[PDB]
């Protein structure tokens, strides 16, 4: 990826996250949880579904036949057709060939940025009150329980509350 | 403590292209170049015509094979590999631009043209066009001497298209396999047939000898063809030789041809032909058919074109 | 205390498409599919000839439709729905290759080929092509026996294309509209009318009889022609039943050919006609005519193509 | 967008700004103003005007008439006439799309860079001085008149002579 | 005290375009257009046939320049600029059909088709085609009355083609340039040509009369050629005027037609031709030769494709 | 570039570096050294060689003649032919055109990716240590000796040790 999150710094992702396409990983007071992100994983499908319905359907393009399979039609004629069919056939191989490089390159440039998107909101959302670990992983200066976990996912959190012990705890 | 961010996997990964890298691993991706046929020629609800053994060009002249479609009217003409246009061996002049014609026909009403004849037999047939005994073409007449080697008379018929659409008017010319016999039946001396529209005039000779037998005939009836518009008047001028219509054809509408080995279906529906059957697929891309026709997915070389529909598959 | 980033927006935002997305809105954005035609043909400084009733292969026999351009002299060349080739009804061989011929010709230069003739009419004409009184297509001789059923004599006529150019060779072959009337203009016996080059050679035989009257002529006068390499000699024979040329054309230079049903305006300038007028337009795209010609933006068949000049619109 | 700013952290874009593309929003000491950036607004323009340098124009590619709208020509030739021509006005529509889909794509992907581009070299020039609020907003510790914020603006600022204050208002 | 990231440059710069903008300096950047031609045809271990002066249509009936290739074998035949079908002037009818099937031939076995006539000169020959003395075509005879003016005999002679693949049949039909001199070779009396298989028959009447001088020859000699399907049957009816065959030509296998300028080399290899030479390139575009041919890189008309292959270039 | 580093934020790069792509310039107790990373490099080379893989061979699409350079073609079928070679010639010269202009685009978006990835890992290894200075710099308030600045570019580097002095030098 150009946003260098997914297979960069992000070590990799991980292998039991059932849920969505993007979550968080928490180790507190309480133990641990690992629970998935509704509106990063939306985005990116939301943008997957979106070049499915550009592509998956077809343009009104119908052809008839200008040569005959069982009683092959005059030789003159008949090498322009070819060759004119040869033209048409290797542009349009090219053109889906290059169409679907271009899609799956801006398919996951458009996936890392979510990544990428999400840990920025995150680390927004703890303006102070914490200091990014580098393998994709904030570390809380205050300890922080279920609860306080639950509200950076809720995104209620309140940087405000705990700024207090974990600035001073610098 | 602490709180971590990062995104899915699993090692059941699949491979994609782009401008960068030839074989990326990421967690879903599909296929966007359909591979599966059906082996059918999906019909329904649209009017199918099978000629099966019926030449397409046969259903404008009427060898026996094609007597159930001298007026066939259809939106899907299904042309078989065993359909054979004639009886009497001959060919169609520019008979692919015909058919193309045909194909997109809808059908055709034959009309009379109202010819009839005096000092001649009507009545020549062909134990290769048998229905039940000797016969000939439906749509045609075989003008023959009275007598054998009794001199057919020069002649002209004349058909005004008094209608509002293009009549297709088919005429034969006659190349007996011995100028002996083309005497027999027409009486020695050149034999010429001329035609003529406003627009159109050819002379046409026969060239008697002998051929290959083909359904049993050395001979040889090469039919000829055009298109007359309204108020235009073609005229059959003639000496002998010449293989008369009898009924012009009118298209009946919009239509298409398809040339199948797959057998008819009218439980399912489909936008999508070729010789192996119908294509259905959403997908943009296809590589069954570069010759399909109908509503089709671009054909492209490539067997599959895998389309990225996750993100970076890491385990 | 703070300070603050962002972007603009106005909520009169514009539609465009992506990738990703069917209808974005965003802050400025672009057609790039032209649709705003100019009902005129622009032909500001590109010497430009309006055939109007003329007939563009008409310049080369000259019907009286076409008398202002025997020797017609023009960098574009504007055909017309009324315009007509003829008088004496008939068609030209390959009429459209001659078309597509001329359409680039820059004009034509008219050239004697300096024929005349011995024991025949020369002067036949027709209330077909009357400029004052029955007359004939210009550049062309209607040869005819002396008298009604006169024996029109055997005869050869030579040219030799001594420019550095080819000379366009026109001759016409005489559908008298009765095989009474052939031998009354011709005489008798089988008329035959054979032509050749070094590298051409062809036979004609009238097929007499009635057409369809045509500016009130049954007969019919289908002309041919060929372009003859320098140093080569087109030779004439024939027994009657022969239009003669009398003039080879011989092209100017560049030019270009539209059909167009737009009146002429010298005020404007424009690169890019159709029938319908003139495509003016920096647009790389256009949905007004896929057949128009010139310097044209590629036809698309979408009706607009927006493309964004501004940022994402959020009000 | 693939930066996420545009439509993303970014709440939304002001419909004032009536003067460039991209902006400042102040409070101090003295009250509020607004006032546009001429750098990331010009940069912006220079590559949309860029894009439309190389389409608006035309390739001298010219056509001659192969088919007659008056007179239909022979049928044989004609059909491939037709199927040629619809071949290449089916490719140059796809061409058409996909180029102007492709341009759409990265036109936003662009400006929503030149948002992101502002607000890194804003955030660099307040290295210690300042913390972001999350909201595209940067919350000074120090107070900043419409003197110390013509400075941002007109890039003169002096965060050496603030972090002083600021720093130690951690 | 301190740490500083930054990027690589050097102030000999490349300029290339992009989406944006034209003409941005960047690091390294590569050619993808290959214009840098070999003028040589790159043959090696190709079996490579150079006609020279041989017509590619003339190792079918062959002149003297095309002895060495009656029966030529290749996988790549070289037409030659200088290279001539014919020696008594004369065209071939569809002539570049015919070269297009014979310039991916493979090269032709020459096939006896076991004709010979009696009560006719078989030994006609012209000093247009000398070998040694006045010849004629290698694989045709020239059919003459055995005397002056003697009356050729009508005559027919028939070939089946009784081999697995189809027989190229070629015949001539010989426009005397003076009717005075067919009657001399043939006789007087109308002469006429008729040809036949199941499916083919066309008539042939010469045209005499004087042509230009070429190879000092005013007469000419056509020829038309079909393709004669297993176990189908040519049929040669004919008065005189008629230049029989004597073999059939038979495709060996596939091969590859070039016309070119330049010398052999079986020294290099190489996979794409034109009229200069050889295209060696692994490079996507060019923008030597859009008619180019071989395996090739799609021919573009740009001079120039820079294509990045480092960053921005910064001093 | 849309990530704003190279002639972005970045003032300009370094005439000197003939080692690799991306690299390091300090300045410490000892004096000077500028020296190259191997990783960016290589991740930019990798991509760069990836893209020439894919353009640099040809599709097996071979023609054969249908006109005749020594001996013109009949005048109908020509016509087709010529304007049939004319429009694949201005197809596939927009398609080569705009794919190298989509390469040439995302192949400095692609390189201006790998300067900010390096910049970011660097800027993550100091979490605490170290502030942003903007012209792509970074001040540390620790010294960091010849054996400090090998550690950072050996990725070896432990802000653990130096964080205490560094935190303290607010
Ligand atoms: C064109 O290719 C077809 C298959 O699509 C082949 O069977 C045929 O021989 C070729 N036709 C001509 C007229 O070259
Ligand atoms: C044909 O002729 C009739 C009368 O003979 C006329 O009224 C009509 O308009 C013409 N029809 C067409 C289709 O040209
Ligand atoms: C034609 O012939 C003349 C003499 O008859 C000769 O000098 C000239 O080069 C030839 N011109 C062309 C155009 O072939
Ligand atoms: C091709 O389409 C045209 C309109 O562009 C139509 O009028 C015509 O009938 C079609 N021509 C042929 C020869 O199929
Ligand atoms: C031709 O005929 C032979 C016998 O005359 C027959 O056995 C054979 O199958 C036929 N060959 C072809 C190639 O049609
Ligand atoms: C087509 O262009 C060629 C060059 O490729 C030119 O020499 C020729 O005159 C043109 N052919 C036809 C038949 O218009």
């Amino acid at each position: 990826g150009l946003f260098g999150a997914i297979a960069g710094f992000i070590e990799n992702g991980w292998e039991g996250l059932i849920d969505g396409w993007y979550g968080y990983r928490h180790q507190n007071a309480q133990g641990e949880g690992t629970a998935a992100d509704y509106k990063s994983t939306q985005s990116a499908i939301n943008q997957i579904t979106g070049k499915l319905n550009r592509l998956i359907e077809k343009t009104n393009q119908q052809f008839e036949l200008i040569d005959n399979e069982f009683n092959e039609i005059e030789k003159q004629i008949g090498n322009v057709i070819n060759w004119t069919r040869d033209s048409i056939i290797e542009v349009w191989s090219y053109n889906a060939e290059f169409l679907v490089a271009v899609e799956n390159q801006h398919t996951i440039d458009l996936t890392d940025s979510e990544m990428n998107k999400l840990y920025e909101k995150v680390r927004r959302q703890l303006r102070e009150n914490a200091e990014e670990d580098g393998n994709g992983c904030f570390e809380i200066f205050h300890q922080c329980d279920n609860d306080c976990m639950a509200s950076i996912r809720n995104n209620t959190y309140d940087h405000k509350k705990y700024r207090k012990e974990a600035i001073q705890n610098r | 403590d602490k709180i971590c961010l990062g995104h899915h996997a699993v090692s059941n990964g699949t491979k994609v292209d782009t401008l960068t890298e030839k074989g990326i691993e990421v967690v879903n991706a599909t296929e966007t170049v359909e591979q599966k046929n059906i082996p059918k020629i999906c019909s329904k609800g649209k009017q199918t015509i099978d000629l099966g053994q019926c030449g397409l060009l046969g259903t404008t002249i009427g060898p026996p094979q094609c007597d159930q479609f001298l007026e066939f009217s259809a939106n899907l003409i299904i042309e078989r590999r065993e359909g054979d246009d004639i009886c009497y061996p001959g060919k169609f002049d520019n008979e692919e631009t015909l058919r193309k014609i045909l194909r997109k026909s809808g059908g055709i009403k034959k009309e009379n043209m109202g010819f009839t004849y005096t000092g001649v037999r009507t009545n020549g047939e062909t134990s290769a066009c048998r229905r039940s005994r000797s016969s000939f073409y439906a749509e045609m007449k075989w003008l023959l001497s009275n007598t054998d080697n009794g001199v057919f008379p020069q002649m002209t018929k004349s058909y005004k298209n008094t209608k509002r659409e293009p009549a297709l008017i088919i005429w034969g010319i006659h190349h007996s396999g011995s100028t002996a016999e083309q005497t027999r039946l027409y009486g020695s001396g050149n034999k010429l047939i001329t035609v003529w529209s406003s627009k159109y005039q050819q002379s046409f000779a026969p060239s008697p000898g002998p051929r290959p037998q083909i359904n049993g005939q050395s001979g040889r009836i090469d039919f000829y063809w055009l298109m007359l518009d309204p108020n235009d008047t073609v005229t059959f001028s003639f000496n002998g030789a010449f293989i008369a219509p009898d009924r012009a054809s009118f298209l009946r509408g919009k239509s298409l041809g398809i040339q199948s080995d797959a057998q008819l279906d009218n439980n399912c529906e489909g936008e999508c032909y070729h010789i192996g059957g119908t294509i259905i697929s959403n997908l943009p891309f296809q590589n069954i058919n570069s010759r399909a026709i109908g509503k089709c997915p671009r054909y492209v070389k490539q067997k599959s074109l895998m389309l990225a529909t996750g993100m970076k598959n890491v385990p």
